[PDB]
DNA sequence: TCGGCGTGCTC
DNA sequence: CGGATAAGGGCTGAGCACGCCGA
DNA sequence: CAGACTCATTTAGCCCTTATCCG
């Protein structure tokens, strides 16, 4: 017979192979096969047939078959079929994606709510039931897991855990192993690949009972899944931007729905999709808010920015508040969601700045290291002593950065010390250990960091959190940048006081007026989601919608432009399209150069997901009729997160 | 101690108008580009300054500083307020090339 | 020939923002005032033209300003660039008394 | 006369 | 002291025989 | 006082290079 033979390559289409009397496969068992006249390279069996489109004679053989037993369960080829036709991905490299490294090679396979909350997981028991845990931030979502892993782990069945950093890994699995007899291993790119791959032994076999780790550990099989949990659901993590572009989210609930498992997604501050499934009765809610055992509520103000005088970016009203924090033995946290000293350097006679050629951005100073950086390709230059245009020496440090905070608190308080954490500051394993170490000695010190202080470390002195420079979530082109922001502003706000102690939070802005500013501040999260869904349902956006972009990048800002029209072209010219879809013509991204490449995208709206998707199907087998498809760079995302 | 030396080329036209008082006044704009020191590094400097010359008698080269290749004036420089012109120039000496 | 010579006193404190790599500079204010005669009549000289000082080698003369003092500042005049144009007119200083 | 760059294909 | 192993970086997440053009 | 919407943090290939542990 003949047998379809997934390789590695870059092509949506299976080679046919010829089996040699006395050797027989299955679906999903890696093969030995040659691959022309260079190399006996690896490759999946798909399926088996008796008829290829080439002679028979034609098709050549396979020298050894390297597994009798499909690598992937049943349910998990099934998902990474259903994965690869609904991405628009070759199925080679979404199957061989899956694969642990080593075997790759071919290499031997070898509270009274949260009561409630658990009674009814396990009432809705043997069902696909999808559930969202929504509450404060430091409410018991870890004890409502740990209940219904166990309750599940009654049945003598396995679990699988998602987070979205490694980091977060360790202060889990932690609790998992001290409340839990049965063993736990975890499975990330951090491991080894002998690591790895015993995971993936131990999972398959089913001695192993919990697995934790990141979105690549959906792929493991397990011997008897009772459940999946996802932890912050809403982080970006989930969402893969390079090679295949999946979202972890999407694919677990899909393999719940396949295996007719329960899923939990637990998330402070639920994404708008995710909201808007449960609007749809997709999704069943489950509110936990219980003050976070007896905790009170931080305040929150607003200080107007116009007309002040500002010392180094600080109001004297929000100096003066510091001042009395730290005068109560108590340590106080500021927000900038900066790096270096200055973000750009400004030449005060003719207002040059410098750019970086190959992004067409201004370059960042870093005065501890004395020079300029770039933040988009890493590029490495020197402090200029004049500038190139005038010959003027009058070059001056513009913009505010956590450095040059760092620098410029020194002065205001005299014996008040100041800790600052980035990633600049943080390249080193013991680094962020050691710093870490000296907040939770306790006393009185100035967090000064980026968004790194929303993941899950926890300070338990801090009792002001003030957020600076938050302008740019109000004028930014982007739908979903106000999403972002008020997430990353209810993460900050979540950490500020304790149990004890009241906390307070200071947000500086030009526009205390905006209805945003408003909405997020004197209410919860959770009614400016809502408002914000109906806004976008009032509209036509992705969460009501469906949006596919198709990225193409340009050496020469030449071929992209002309190619994204022919592709509109043979969108709009076909059968499967019709009046409701909606696609803008080409324009450039929101960043037109990033590494000395022009960008452009189209965007591809409809508001049926399966009617697109057999759309793109059918303008994918057409675009073999599209001339100078190489040389230029264009990929598929579906359902982006960012644009 | 109040005097400027200026050298660069005319801007717009040459306005010629003659005061109630019997003083003929020239208003016109200088455009300077040159290279002077700075913290021993040398760099360009360059600005715009409008010149009325209030002359009577010693003011006849103005029939002709419409076209020069080198225009340069001196003498007195104050400026004022203008509640769009506030660094004025109304020296008396001019001289061509 | 870009040569201007002022005296006066000062209006405003001197700043001393330094630039990165060294090179510091000074901003202060001048306030000139004196008087012009000519044939006909007299004329007025009074503003406030600023004064810039850029370098390490003259740094040592920029203290003891203070507030008000008489001194004589020599240089070149310069513009400078803003969200307003022009915006202002700096002189640079290279002699002082 | 010889190295650098733009194409199909591999079952 | 040699083998095996852990940590870090630099472009790339398909590539080679073939034919054409400049040096 | 001098730039606007940003920025900034995150996980996951691959071959080549460098430094470290063990028998
Ligand atoms: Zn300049
Ligand atoms: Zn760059």
């Amino acid at each position: 017979p003949v047998a379809h033979v997934a390789l590695p390559v870059p092509l949506p289409r299976t080679f046919d192979y010829l089996l040699p009397e006395g050797m027989t496969v299955k679906a999903g068992c890696r093969v030995r096969v040659p691959f022309g006249k260079q190399q006996e390279r690896i490759g999946i069996v798909v399926s088996v047939s008796d008829a290829s489109e080439l002679p028979l004679n034609e098709l050549k053989a396979v020298v050894e078959v390297l597994d009798s037993e499909p690598v992937f369960t049943h349910s998990v080829w099934r998902l990474l079929l259903w994965a690869a036709d609904y991405y628009h991905h070759p199925i080679g490299d979404v199957l061989f994606h899956a694969l642990p490294i080593l075997l790759r090679q071919g290499r031997p396979a070898a509270n009274t709510e949260q009561a409630t909350a658990v009674g009814a997981i396990h009432s809705a028991a043997d069902t696909f039931s999808a559930w969202l845990l929504a509450g404060v931030t430091g409410s018991g979502k870890t004890e409502v897991y740990l209940s219904v892993l166990e309750n599940v782990l009654a049945q003598g069945k396995q679990a699988l855990v998602m987070v979205p950093e490694i980091g977060l890994t360790p202060q889990t699995i932690a609790r998992f192993r001290e409340r839990f007899n049965a063993p736990v291993e975890v499975l990330h790119s951090g491991l080894n690949d002998s690591e790895r791959l015993s995971a993936w032994l131990k999972a398959k076999n089913g001695e192993a009972a919990i697995v934790i780790g990141t979105r690549s550990a959906l792929f493991t099989p397990f011997k008897n899944l009772g459940v999946i949990v996802i932890d912050e659901e809403h982080d970006s993590s989930y969402k893969q931007q390079e090679g295949w572009r999946y979202h972890a989210r999407d694919l677990a609930v899909y393999r719940a729905h396949s295996e007719q498992i329960p899923i939990i997604l637990g998330s402070a501050t639920p994404a708008l999709e995710t909201l808007c499934n449960v609007q749809q009765k997709k999704y069943r809610l489950l509110r936990l808010t219980r003050r976070a055992g007896n905790a009170r509520p931080a305040i929150q103000h607003v200080l107007d920015l116009k007309g002040q005088k500002v010392q180094a970016g600080l109001a004297p009203a929000l100096i003066t508040r510091m001042r009395q924090h730290l005068q109560a033995d108590n340590q106080v946290i500021l927000f900038l969601n900066r790096r270096g000293f200055a973000p750009a350097l400004l030449c005060h006679d003719c207002g040059w700045i410098a750019e970086c050629p190959r992004c067409d951005h201004y370059y960042t100073l870093h005065q501890a290291q004395h020079h300029l950086r770039c933040h988009h390709c890493d590029s490495q230059r020197p402090v200029p002593r004049q500038c190139p245009s005038c010959g003027s020496t009058h070059l001056v440090p513009v913009g505010l950065g956590t450095e040059q905070l760092e620098q410029t608190l020194a002065p205001l308080f005299p014996g008040v010390p100041i800790s600052r954490i980035d990633r600049d500051t943080t390249s080193r394993k013991g680094a962020l250990e050691q710093q870490l170490a000296e907040v939770h000695r306790g006393g009185a010190r100035i967090l000064i960091g980026t968004q790194m202080l929303a993941k899950g470390h926890h300070f338990p002195d801090v009792t002001l959190v003030a957020l600076l420079d938050v302008d740019g979530a109000l004028f930014s082109a982007d739908f979903r940048s106000a999403e972002r922001f008020a997430q990353l502003y209810t993460q900050v706000a979540g950490r500020a006081g304790r149990a004890g102690k009241q906390g307070e939070v200071v947000l500086q802005t030009h526009h205390p007026e905006h209805p945003l500013l408003q909405t997020l501040l004197y209410k919860g999260y959770d009614a400016f989601a809502e408002q914000a869904l109906a806004e976008r349902r009032m509209m036509q956006l992705p969460p009501w919608t469906s949006h596919v972009i198709v990225r193409a990048e340009d050496h020469n800002n030449q071929h992209a432009p002309l190619f994204l029209q022919q592709l509109r072209n043979l969108i709009l010219s076909s059968p499967l399209a019709d009046e409701k879809l909606w696609v803008l013509g080409p324009v450039p991204a929101l960043a037109p150069k990033r590494g000395g490449r022009w960008r452009w995208q189209i965007l591809l709206q409809h508001p049926s997901r399966v009617r697109l998707q057999h759309i793109i199907n059918g303008t994918l087998a057409l675009i073999n009729t599209i001339p100078d498809s190489r040389k230029v760079k264009w990929v598929l995302d579906v359902d982006p997160i960012e644009g | 101690t109040n005097r400027l030396v200026l050298s660069g080329t005319v801007c717009r036209a040459p306005l010629r108008k003659v005061s109630p008082s019997g003083i003929p006044h020239c208003q016109f704009v200088l455009e300077h580009r040159s290279v002077q020191e700075e913290a021993g590094f040398h760099r360009q400097a360059w600005c715009q300054m409008p010149v009325i010359v209030s002359g009577h008698e010693n003011q006849a080269i103005t029939h002709s500083i419409t076209v020069g290749s080198r225009i340069t004036v001196q003498g007195f420089i104050s400026c004022h307020k203008a509640k769009l012109s506030k660094m004025v120039l109304h020296a008396e000496q001019i001289e061509l090339i």
